[PDB]
């Protein structure tokens, strides 16, 4: 694979700064956390509940082993 | 029983991440497995030499290691025979194999030292509530002979009767010799001899957080650097209509 | 011709001539208290010689048989009740019954 | 000679977790002692009280130790 | 036409220094370079010990 | 040049892409320390344990090469997880070739680090290296042939330890070319992407954007091996294996490297010999039919919320699995690590194809 | 109302958020590319720029603003009638490769 | 000033923070 040889495409205009006339940080804080924020909320929804999941279950099946092996649970 | 009695955190002097061993503590606990535990446990992987430095000067050690006799040869006539110790050696052995330290103690085997530390779920804190945690075995719980109960040992019956009490030894610095002082000392010793890289580590540890301190965020600024060519380009398209 | 060169290379890899002498081996019965499981290194593996009491005994011929995964009554494993000799070693995958 | 320890466990055992523990430990004791068979022991009822007990030692122990 | 084509607004990532379109950006050059060039010495001596 | 400068390569790759190159680094890290711990190392049952104290405790720096290798060996680990992890999620595995060869790495690695695991002959040294063998016992008539040649004769002992050495030695190497040959398959394809749309019409070039982002994360690889190394050094070890060797007796509290837990949990939940080790070699070989089970018309999770659910439900599962592993064989810890067990092949063999399926049906084709 | 969980599950699987239509993020197999290459200059133009505008979106973990995302309602298969039939083609060259 | 500088202050700094615990700090008490 090497460029010149990838795929056709026309019309397409890309306008770019050098990395010297630029900021590497832009709005890092004012922006970047409300992005992050975007980002969490997004996905939790998908990703929190089966390790809530976990959390439960191990809290149940550890709490029930301990009992059992007690005299009076 | 299989009821089991995790042994609690104690603060050692060297808990923390750059917290180094009390050599002071580590030199009494040498004294403590000199005159009380070197009697039935050995500890094979430690030398007279290992000493040098970390508790007890050179002259010390070499006095220490004259203490004792050890064998060597075979001579010019083919003979074994015995010499006053040297740095080289390493820690005697009390018994020359395990069927004669069981032998000695009621069939039960005292474990080699030099990694118990290491060796075992909660390192010191587990020797130390091990060694002060001896008392009476509850109601209802009747121990074969040879045997003592300790809530701290798994099953809670040990062959080991309580080998630490208050004076049971007296220590070169004029310590009171409590029982208390006398594990917290020993289990030091102990940690030192499992990890006698305890010390550096941490030292390097704290140059490696320093340098990384330094490195991460400038690497992060060349990476940000170089994308920001295409972090902050735009795209236009136009096809003609 | 690469069949033999084969199987000798395959045969370096299986036990070597030392390893194969065998003997049998002598135990004193009465150094063994009743109720103790005593463990004896013979040819690689443990070897277990319990002193068994009446109860366990007992206990072992009250066995439902027939419900047995490997079905076999207490008596066909032992010549004397009391003493119950065995190959310490879990038929699964190796390691040491406790 | 007074070993720290057993100073501290005596201030230790007289925080109410510990007196709660030593009263069930030696609720125990009386009905296991009381009985000619049996094959309970009140290992568990220790047990509970030297955690709550030494948990609390190891906390100001070692400011009585060189 | 290609004359329609005008390069967008760049004005919220520029550097601050190099945002008067009438004031020549030669005169910052030599200290926005300066910079990396301290940030990539720093790194390679990093890296070195 | 043709693995780098002008490598073209997808302009939005995320960092989930830097495990590729943390996996050859974790390689070339095992290399060097493990050559260096290999020339102090005497592979006698007699020497064995001694010889690795005296690394630690008299070869100069011998401590850190010892303990950067066995900290290593669970950074390999972590990686390869994450990396595995990264190609299901966005179909990555549809290169088939370079997937497959990928199964195969992950199975060698694994015997790579059972038998250095060996070579310390401690404890766990000792009994991993006889249940792990005793495996093969599982295969019919020659099963037990199998293992006692493998032995060198009737249990583990010293001809073992001997040959562990010399597989252990030579088969990270075997797998540093199969290593590249991944590579060479990768290359004629290119990456895949998040979005798992081809990124032909947006490829940038692969020096400087991500030969500096893998060094971001070489740097960060190395933070956490020696942050382990440094201030908790047996933190992923056990306690078990200071402890030499004893043939006749297993500890009663045992159980394998953390990294081998979730496989361990799946095998014990069997009470059967066979079954066991057939879920076992099941639960690693099932990778290569996740390609043969992708139903989607869709190539990643990304646009897929349904199957994005039950991928984290098989990570949590994954997580139950590995937790299971390190608790005794009792209630009710028995029973949950069979359901978290059947949930593991459910999820794949049926679940998720199932999810491709549903959503298929929901954007109409 | 099925209708309603599509709606639902087209903007929660939010393709859209980043401009694309469903067909743009079909899984290229051989029918696909075949497909693709049929098409007229102005799909094929316009399916470029939308995958380019998203891949994009997604290095800069970033969204179209809400009222340029595709509509559910708006999406259509613009790729259909070429893919069916180079099935179409793929499946007769099959049945007379069985004779 | 980077190796010499850099290993003096963090040995120092590592020697503070373990301030009377080190060999090199009791050693006097033992020491021509
Ligand atoms: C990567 C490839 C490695 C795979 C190995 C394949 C082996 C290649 C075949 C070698 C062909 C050369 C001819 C050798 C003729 C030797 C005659 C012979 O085998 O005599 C038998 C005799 C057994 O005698 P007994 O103990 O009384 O019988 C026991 C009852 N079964 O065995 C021997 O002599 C063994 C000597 C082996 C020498 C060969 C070593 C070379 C090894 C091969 C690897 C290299 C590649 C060679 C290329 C192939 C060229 C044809
Ligand atoms: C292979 C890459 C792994 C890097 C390992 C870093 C390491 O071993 O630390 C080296 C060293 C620590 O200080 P020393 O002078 O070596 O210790 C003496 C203190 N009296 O520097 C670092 O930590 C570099 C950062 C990585
Ligand atoms: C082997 C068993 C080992 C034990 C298991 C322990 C697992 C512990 C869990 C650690 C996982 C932490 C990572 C969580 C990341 C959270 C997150 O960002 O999720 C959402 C995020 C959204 O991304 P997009 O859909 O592409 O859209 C981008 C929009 N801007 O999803 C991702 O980042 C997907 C990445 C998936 C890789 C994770 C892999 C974790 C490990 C799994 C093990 C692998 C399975 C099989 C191995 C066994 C053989
Ligand atoms: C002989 C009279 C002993 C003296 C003196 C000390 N120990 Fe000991 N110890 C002895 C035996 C027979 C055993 C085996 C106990 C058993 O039932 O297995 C032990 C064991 C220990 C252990 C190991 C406990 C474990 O978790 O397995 C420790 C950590 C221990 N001993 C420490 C120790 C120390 C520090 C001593 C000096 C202060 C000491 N022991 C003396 C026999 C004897
Ligand atoms: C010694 C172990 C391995 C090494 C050194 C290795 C290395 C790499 C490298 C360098 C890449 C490119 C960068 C990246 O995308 O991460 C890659 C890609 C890939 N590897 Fe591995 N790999 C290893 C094991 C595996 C395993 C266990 C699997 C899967 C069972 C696998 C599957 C893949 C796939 C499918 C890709 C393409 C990823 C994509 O572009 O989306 N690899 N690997
Ligand atoms: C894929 C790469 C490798 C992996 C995953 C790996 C893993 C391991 C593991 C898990 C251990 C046990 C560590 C312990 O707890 O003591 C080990 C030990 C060992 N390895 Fe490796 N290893 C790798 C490569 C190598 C190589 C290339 C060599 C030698 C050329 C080597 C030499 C050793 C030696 C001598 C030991 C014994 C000393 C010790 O236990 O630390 N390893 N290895
Ligand atoms: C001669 C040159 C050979 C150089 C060989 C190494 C190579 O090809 O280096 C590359 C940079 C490679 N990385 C990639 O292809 C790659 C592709 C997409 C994204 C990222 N990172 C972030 O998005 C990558 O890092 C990568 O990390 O592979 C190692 C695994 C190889 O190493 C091996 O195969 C041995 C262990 C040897
Ligand atoms: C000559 C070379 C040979 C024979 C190599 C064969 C290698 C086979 C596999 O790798 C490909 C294998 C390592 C891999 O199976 C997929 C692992 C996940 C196996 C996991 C595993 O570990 C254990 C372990 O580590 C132990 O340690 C103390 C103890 C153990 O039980 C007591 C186990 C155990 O019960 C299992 C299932
Ligand atoms: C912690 C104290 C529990 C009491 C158990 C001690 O038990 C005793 O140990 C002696 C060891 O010399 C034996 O000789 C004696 O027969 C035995 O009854
Ligand atoms: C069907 C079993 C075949 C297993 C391959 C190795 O087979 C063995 O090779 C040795 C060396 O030639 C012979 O001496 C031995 O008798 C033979 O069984
Ligand atoms: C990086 C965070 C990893 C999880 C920390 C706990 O790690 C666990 O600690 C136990 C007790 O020390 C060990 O026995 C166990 O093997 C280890 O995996
Ligand atoms: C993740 C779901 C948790 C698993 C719950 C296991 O639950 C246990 O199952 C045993 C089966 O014999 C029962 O005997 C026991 O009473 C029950 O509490
Ligand atoms: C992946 C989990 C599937 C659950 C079905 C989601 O169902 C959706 O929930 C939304 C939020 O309340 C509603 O606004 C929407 O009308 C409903 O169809
Ligand atoms: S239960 Fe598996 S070896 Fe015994």
């Amino acid at each position: 694979r090497q460029f010149g040889h990838l795929t056709r495409v026309r019309h397409v205009i890309t306008y770019s700064l050098s990395p010297f006339e630029q900021r590497a940080f832009p709005h890092y804080f004012s922006k970047g956390i409300p992005n992050v924020l975007r980002r969490t909320r997004a996905c939790i929804l998908r990703v929190a509940p089966p390790f809530v999941a976990f959390y439960l279950v191990y809290t149940w099946g550890t709490q029930e082993f301990e009992k059992s092996k007690r005299k009076n649970p | 029983s299989d009821l089991e009695l995790h042994p609690p955190s104690y603060p050692w002097s060297h808990r923390g991440l750059l917290s180094s061993l009390d050599h002071t503590s580590i030199r009494r606990g040498f004294q403590v497995y000199k005159q009380v535990c070197s009697s039935c446990h050995s500890m094979d992987y430690v030398a007279y030499r290992h000493l040098v430095g970390v508790c007890y000067t050179e002259d010390e050690a070499k006095a220490l290691a004259e203490e004792v006799e050890v064998q060597d040869g075979p001579n010019e006539d083919g003979e074994m025979f015995m010499r006053p110790g040297k740095l080289s050696d390493y820690f005697p052995k009390p018994y020359p194999n395990p069927e004669a330290a069981r032998a000695a103690n009621n069939g039960a085997l005292p474990p080699d030292l030099s990694y118990i530390v290491r060796a075992r779920h909660g390192g010191e804190d587990y020797v130390f509530s091990l060694l002060t945690g001896y008392c009476e075995p509850p109601t209802g719980v009747s121990l074969r002979e040879g045997l003592y109960f300790n809530p701290y040992f798994p099953g809670q019956a040990i062959g080991m009767a309580p080998p630490i009490y208050n004076e049971v030894l007296e220590f070169d610095d004029g310590t009171p010799a409590t029982m208390s002082q006398v594990a917290k000392d020993v289990c030091t010793f102990l940690r030192w001899a499992a990890e006698p890289e305890h010390d550096h580590r941490k030292r390097m540890g704290l140059k490696m957080l320093l340098m990384m301190g330094l490195l991460l965020p400038l690497v992060y600024a060349m990476k940000r650097h170089k994308w920001s060519v295409l972090k902050s380009r735009k795209l236009a398209y136009r096809p003609p209509k | 011709a690469a069949k033999n060169v084969v199987s000798q290379f395959v045969s370096s890899m299986s036990a070597s001539a030392d390893v194969l002498a065998m003997s049998k081996i002598e135990i004193k019965l009465s150094d063994i208290p009743e109720g103790k499981n005593m463990a004896f290194k013979w040819r690689g593996k443990p070897l277990f010689v319990r002193h068994r009491t009446k109860k366990e005994i007992d206990q072992e011929a009250a066995v439902e048989v027939s419900q047995l995964r490997d079905p076999q009554h207490d008596l066909e494993r032992v010549k004397k009740p009391e003493w119950v000799i065995l190959i310490g070693v879990c038929t699964h995958l190796g390691c040491v019954p406790i | 000679l007074v070993d720290p320890l057993t100073t501290v466990r005596e201030q230790c055992e007289q925080l109410e977790k510990c007196v709660k523990a030593r009263e069930r430990l030696e609720l125990c004791d009386e009905r296991v002692s009381s009985r000619s068979q049996t094959e309970e022991d009140c290992t568990e009822e220790l047990l509970d009280f030297l955690h709550a007990r030494d948990h609390c030692v190891a906390h100001k122990l070692f400011n009585s130790l060189k | 036409s290609h004359t329609d084509i005008k390069v967008p607004d760049f004005s919220d990532y520029r550097r601050p220094e190099v945002l008067d379109s009438t004031k020549s950006s030669k005169e910052s050059s030599e200290a926005r370079k300066g910079f990396s060039y301290l940030v990539t010495a720093t790194t390679t001596v990093g890296v070195a010990y | 040049n043709n693995a780098f400068i002008d490598l073209p390569a997808p302009s939005n790759i995320s960092s989930w892409w830097n495990f590729g190159s943390l996996l050859g680094i974790c390689l070339i890290l095992q290399i060097l320390t493990g050559l260096f711990l290999a020339m102090h190392y005497t592979s006698d049952t007699t020497t064995a344990f001694s010889s690795v104290t005296h690394i630690c405790r008299d070869v100069n720096y011998g401590w850190i090469i010892r303990y950067m290798h066995a900290n290593g060996a669970s950074m390999f680990f972590i990686c390869l997880y994450m990396h595995v992890g990264r190609g299901l999620y966005y179909g990555s595995y549809t290169f088939l070739e370079t997937w497959n060869i990928g199964v195969i790495l992950l199975l060698t690695v694994m015997a790579t680090a059972f038998m250095g695991y060996v070579l310390p002959w401690g404890q766990m040294s000792f009994w991993g290296a006889t249940v792990i063998t005793n495996l093969l016992s599982a295969i019919p008539y020659i099963g037990t042939n199998l293992v006692e040649w493998i032995w060198g004769g009737f249990s583990v002992d010293k001809a073992t330890l001997t040959r562990f050495f010399a597989f252990h030695f030579i088969l990270p190497f075997i797998i540093m070319a199969i290593a590249m040959v991944h590579l060479l398959f990768l290359h004629e394809t290119g990456s895949n992407n998040p979005t798992g749309i081809s990124s032909d019409v947006d490829k940038i070039p692969f020096h400087p954007y991500y030969t500096i982002k893998d060094i971001l994360g070489a740097l960060l690889l190395i933070l956490a091996l020696m942050l382990l190394v440094l201030f908790a050094p047996d933190l992923l070890g056990d306690p078990d294996n200071y402890t030499p060797a004893n043939p006749l007796n297993t500890p009663p509290h045992i159980k394998p490297e953390w990294y081998f837990l979730f496989a361990y949990a799946i095998l014990r939940s069997i009470p059967n010999k066979l079954g066991g080790v057939l879920a076992l070699a099941f639960s690693i070989l099932i990778l290569a039919l996740i390609p043969l089970l992708h139903t989607s018309k869709q190539r990643s999770m990304m646009f897929r919320p349904l199957s994005q659910c039950l991928f984290w439900a098989l990570v949590a599962d994954l997580l139950t699995l590995t937790w299971i592993g390190g608790q005794p064989v009792e209630h009710p810890y028995i029973t949950i690590g069979q359901l978290a067990s059947v949930l593991y092949f459910l999820l794949i063999l049926v679940l998720m194809p199932t999810a491709g399926t549903i959503e298929n049906k929901l954007l109409k084709w | 109302w099925l209708e309603g969980i599509r709606k639902w599950y087209y903007n929660a699987a939010g393709f859209n958020k980043l401009g694309l239509m469903r067909d743009d993020t079909i899984h290229e197999n051989d029918d696909v590319k075949e497909a693709i290459r049929r098409l007229p200059e102005n799909l094929y133009d316009d399916r470029v720029f939308r995958i380019k505008r998203a891949l994009d979106l997604s290095m800069r973990q970033q969204i179209l603003p809400k009222e340029q995302w595709t509509k559910y309602e708006e999406d259509k298969s613009y790729l259909e009638p070429y893919l069916k039939e180079v099935i179409r083609e793929r499946k007769e060259r099959e049945e007379w490769a069985k004779k | 000033f980077f190796e010499r500088a850099f290993d003096q202050g963090a040995d120092a700094i590592y020697e503070h923070i373990n301030e009377g615990k080190l060999w090199k700090h009791i050693k006097h008490k033992y020491e021509k």
